[PDB]
């Protein structure tokens, strides 16, 4: 029964880069709203969230071989501890 | 290499070590 | 000189804590009844909802203020980029202890610049 | 072996298995409950809807192994028995008296069911969207609060309520109860 | 190392390189006439829009034969590739 | 025992026995109406298709019982028809087919328009308390200030209670079986 | 066609209702007022809303079983 | 009974009947208006296609009974002549350039069938086209009213289907449409 | 053709027009407005759009 | 295929100017009612300048689909 | 009557001859050309696709009359030759050179034409994508322009371009089109 | 000839050569990069499965030339001993590792051609992989400028078609990569 | 039945005439 | 019943009448 | 039947006439 | 029972006939 | 059946005519 | 019972009748 | 019919006409 | 039981009477 | 049929020609 | 038990009574 | 016929030329 | 085990009582 | 013809040419 | 296991009871 | 392992215990 | 190890214990 | 391996241990 | 044949050349 | 053929070279 | 062909080597 | 070849090397 | 290839090493 | 290859090493 917040929880740890950065931006856009009351600030948020989520993608492709080895062993272990043996 | 590294990866540490 | 007004993100770092603990102990009472009032259960969300909520001169000083974001973002970035790609190997649990404390830690290095 | 009508009955029955387990057991409960808490979440595919369905298929299977056990025959009972169980019966009542407390029948048991689990899912689901209802509004209102008011809550409260979700590993704690609602988890 | 994820970062490396352009003129389109709006106090949303249209178009326009010729460059290495995999 | 051509009709009749059951008795209303309702509740698939068109599919064979036990019965299921077609439509028909005794290929496609008809008409009544709830939520979101918020993802926790407190899909399925009913 | 016509007044009527005492209340601390001033109207009519809205389901689904 | 070239004839026929509707028979021109109509109202899957494909045939079956009837050189002479009415002859003279090798003849049955398909197809389209100008024309005022009010994220197809649901009923819809499809198609 | 032509702007007119008067007679205050006035002019929407669709059917019985 | 290109191009270009007039004329009555609902009045706008450029509108796209008709009779 | 082994071998031919046909002629660019603009017009399957492959093969049984009556009354060459002259050769003489290392085999032709012709099935396509595209974006701008950020344009450009399709006659000047390009010659 | 057991084996074989062909030479490798690609262009029916099988068998048929020369001169009119050969060269060695019983030269096709159909359907995804790559970054690039446009109601899917159509045209695709495939599989 | 009044069902118009 | 109340349900009109 | 309110559903025209 | 409350119900209508 | 009406129903043109 | 508008169930009118 | 009006109906043409 | 008044649960209406 | 028109309709071309 | 309770369920209830 | 005018239809430029 | 609280689990009304 | 105004049709340049 | 905690682990209930 | 802490995973609460 | 990080990860809780 | 950035991959956790 | 334009219609530039 | 255009057509730079 | 161009073609590239 | 241009094509990195 | 600063270029670094 | 610089490529890495 713990499968589906295992695989929530490798999600969001994987994504938490990306996430955080995004989130960050576009609340560091809002501070600039607040501080330019009549200005449309959607439009720039979606761009800018565009460009920097590819960026830290980008940058980030050097964390994921590993998780590959990692996910043998504990997906081994995992359905190892599935039956009564 | 640098002790605070921009970014850690495995060979990083590989050869730190 | 008005630009320090910060302060109120200081003030409202509280939430983090409080809407964890409590939207938590919503979720955690209903999943271990699936059966209550109806109604209690609304009012209950209700008071929780309120705990918790309690010449074109001018372009250059925007530019300014522009500028000033770009440069706070930059060194942010540059000086905060370690502590995300270690928070890749976080656990999930503390994760969000680590995404507060970015936000402060961000928060603080704005000061105007 | 299946000599000669019993091979009929079990290819039939066999070829009827889908239908009968999305309207009869209790995969409609799981998959609208995961469905609406996936919703409730603000995002539309955080899991993979297919990981879902099978999770709930998983659990119906599981709900029904006693049955299928106890048939070894008996099992139409057993299957009739807990039909009864977890149904209200004046709509079965109702059905039967269409049709034409001494005994029902599967043909006006089974929408019975299958109405009752819809109505009782969309109660679960409608208990567990509002928390995640009162994330998004202090999003909102602590936006208003600090004066911008041009911005979407919707994309910064979503990181939100993953987080806490996760955290506090909501999947598992709801697969549980549910199947311990349903039965008693070895 | 890993031709796998020397193409994957090839690719991401190509998407950050075609998207730089128009998403920078986009946003510093959005941006500039942000702050005119909040100077002299409009309060409408066309007016970016229609010259964050122009000038992707344009920028779009410019850009098509470098954008196919690299395109073309990476699609040959990867029948290279191919060839000898 | 159906030798010559009581065989040949048997399995011709079996093999369009699913078309003419969608086409030609009352499980498309049903259907129309579940998946009607399914739409407006704000749900893209919760309630799988499966499940909608079992339960009408069984409605519809409790609404066919008194059909099957005539069964001669061409002549019961040519009085259901006209009970429940528009005549109008199958006199037209009639009129365009030819040049009372209401032709059975006359009625089948009135009674399958009627039937598309009235599943709409009844559509647009369950939808008018969800779209009333929907914009009151609206409009009190838009009152707050919260223009931006969406009104979607709040909206669908109330109209599911008041879908509960209606008691739903039992008082729904209650209310097409007794028009559907009774003689 | 008037009950097509009674169900149409009867859901703009019951908008109206539902929308005109929280609006009347708050449009006729910057924000904190104003939020828990058409928290608590809404609040207190919220069981009012309810039944209203039960009650004209009750009613359709009463004419839907007639016809 | 039957010769045995006939019956391999007649067997053929009859095992090329779903192809030789699908060529065309009138049935093309009301499936394509019920799928397009079902598309227009904002639904998907809700009309049963199969229902409409049924209801289709059915009037497709209506409108050529007076050819089956004439059939039984008769019959194909009929079907020439109903497909002459409801076809494009420029379409129908160009196939018969491209097949021999202009002229006047009465025609060529395997130069005037996609003639006919295509005329039909483009009618269709036509009829589409003058269905969906209502329902867009609501979707645009909802839309409009929506705006006006000030929400911002409020999607008007959400609100918009009882509203065409209700007009459509109003209008009668699908008994009226249908006469009017079995109108262009009857003669009198 | 020339009924393409009509209908598209007749389809143009109905949408000003429906956008004319709604709009042209306080968030608030411009809610319950709006509100009354589809009230009021609900019966005449609804008779322009029947009429439209009439016309419609008309056309395409012509073929 | 340096017919593809200038297709793009055409396009690109065809995609523009037809975007041009009623984007550019509601950008027009927003300001000018900006400079002292503006939703209906910008509404009126655009569905009087569509109203006015249908024909034009239709006659260009008739033209350019004529023009591509061409370039693939004997492409 | 016939002989005993040409009887297999025709009998054999026959059972191929779809596949032949679905590999081996026009039918391929009729086919595509139809489904791409069936999907450029934004409906899911609404031309109802028995009745598109039915004009395509409609059109291809007349695009191959003259070679089918050729080989009625030694057709093979003639059908080589077809094939020679609407494919590209490049590739033939690669296929050629698969073999142990202006004879054109006819194995080492079909691959080849086929090929070709979907690759030019597929530059039509394009060159079809381009006002439907083009009709999109532009509703598409004037929504969002309007001040919509709602009311997708794929639910209004339908019938848009329905009606430049109409315009344009779609459908038979197409077929007019390609069909020239292939036979009249 | 084949007296009365080897007609029993041959009609045998030749009854199972369907499933040989498809799960024991090339036939698999073309089909799923077939497949893949045009899965990968965005369309989902535009060219038919029976042309891509077709051209898949027919350069499958050239592959298996020689091997089927040496088959057809030994046994109908040592063919085993090339086939097994080629699975070798065309195998991966820890697949047939696995596949050899326990207790730490590769035989027993019974064995080894499991190994070598999912080195072939390995060998093949990554094909396939290879091939997207310049396509989704094709899709990328729309998307992030549809999004810089403001315009997020639309999905990406209308307008890839037409630029993925043309990058494989210039590309010229499907000769290059089917040259591509033969130079792999022919070297000598 | 009144003649002043808001819209009104066709029930009350064909009771009015 | 009421006469100057706005729209209400068939039955009340039918009642008045 | 006013002609100076703009609900004026066909019986009204009807009657009017 | 309130007769002016407002708000409709057909129990409460049969009940005041 | 006065005119200047910014719609005219296909009925009240007729009579009007 | 209340007699008003605090919650009007049908068993709260079935009562009061 | 007046003649200065905005888009006018093909009866209103051919009356004019 | 009180005079709640939120909403009265089935079994306090039951209670109650 | 007036040039000054904002609209023009095929027929009333053809009429003014 | 408690009567003022920020929380109840069915078990709070059926054990006051 | 006007030579300047904000729309030119193709049976204004055909009469024109 | 303060059942006053939002956590309160069946365990503690059981024991409670 | 004019030259000042805008995009005109093919029929304009080949007119013009 | 101090009962003024936050989350209520139900191992940790039964370690206070 | 203080208690001044999170949802602390069984083995916390179980080595406290 | 430390005792008052922020992280605990199960093998420095292993570690610690 | 400093302290900061308090978290670690697994390499480093065992490089401590 | 102006040059103050975007690109042009080939016949336009060939004319020009 | 300005060389200081925008853009260039591919025939503009053959002729230009 | 000149070396301050913003893009230059590949035949640009091409003529300028 | 410029060092410092916007677009650096393989073929100008081959030209310069 | 004095420093991209942004990017990597594998030719560029080739070209240096 | 400075080391406080971006991504540093693999082969950057393994050049420094």
């Amino acid at each position: 029964l713990t499968f589906l917040t295992l695989l929530a929880s490798q999600a969001v740890i994987l994504a938490s880069p990306v996430m955080i950065v995004l989130l960050l931006s576009e609340v560091l856009l809002g501070v600039l709203s607040r501080f330019a009351p009549q200005m449309n600030a959607f439009s720039v948020s979606l761009t800018i969230k565009s460009l920097l989520a590819i960026f830290i993608i980008f940058i980030c492709s050097s964390t994921i071989y590993f998780s590959k080895v990692q996910f043998f062993l504990g997906e081994h272990k995992f359905f190892t501890n599935l039956f009564v043996r | 290499f640098p002790t605070d590294s921009l970014v850690s990866s495995p060979r990083a540490e590989k050869a730190r070590l | 000189t008005v630009v320090i007004i910060l302060v109120g993100t200081f003030t409202i770092i509280s939430f983090f804590s409080l809407s964890d603990v409590m939207l938590l102990y919503r979720y955690v009472i209903i999943n271990d009844f699936e059966i209550n009032e109806g109604k209690y259960f609304f009012a209950v969300v209700i008071v929780f909802f309120k705990i918790i909520g309690f010449t074109i001169k001018e372009f250059f000083k925007s530019i300014l203020l522009l500028i000033i974001l770009a440069l706070t973002t930059y060194f942010f970035w540059i000086n905060d980029r370690k502590i995300i790609f270690s928070q890749v190997f976080s656990s999930v649990d503390g994760l969000y202890l680590i995404w507060g404390r970015l936000f402060k830690d961000i928060i603080l290095f704005f000061l105007a610049f | 072996m299946l000599s000669d009508m019993s091979l009929i009955a079990t290819l039939s029955f066999f070829t009827l298995l889908p239908f009968l387990v999305a309207a009869g057991t209790c995969y409609i409960k799981f998959s609208i409950v995961f469905v609406m808490v996936r919703n409730a979440l603000g995002l539309q595919q955080v899991p993979s809807n297919m990981t879902l369905n099978g999770i709930a298929l998983i659990m119906a299977l599981f709900v029904m192994k006693p049955i299928i056990e106890a048939g070894y025959d008996s099992g139409l009972m057993e299957y009739k028995q807990y039909l009864k169980k977890h149904t209200d019966l004046e709509l079965a009542r109702f059905f039967q008296r269409s049709e034409e407390n001494n005994d029902y029948s599967l043909f006006s048991l089974l929408p019975a069911y299958a109405l009752s689990e819809i109505k009782d899912a969309f109660k679960i689901g409608f208990y567990l969207y509002l928390p995640f209802v009162v994330v998004d509004l202090v999003i909102s209102s602590i936006l208003l609060a600090l004066g911008m008011m041009m911005m979407s809550p919707i994309t910064i409260s979503v990181p939100i309520k993953l987080v806490l979700f996760v955290a506090l590993d909501g999947w598992g704690i709801l697969s549980k109860a549910l199947i311990e609602q349903y039965i008693n988890i070895p | 190392m890993s031709d796998i994820v020397y193409m994957g970062n090839k690719a991401l490396y190509l998407i950050l390189i075609f998207s730089l352009w128009p998403v920078g003129i986009a946003t510093v389109i959005g941006l500039s006439i942000g702050l005119l709006q909040t100077v002299t106090q409009l309060q409408e949303q066309t007016l970016p829009f229609g010259i964050k249209l122009i000038g992707v178009s344009i920028s779009l326009l410019l850009l098509s034969g470098w954008y196919g010729e690299v395109l073309l460059s990476f699609c040959h290495e990867i029948m290279f590739l191919i060839k000898s995999g």
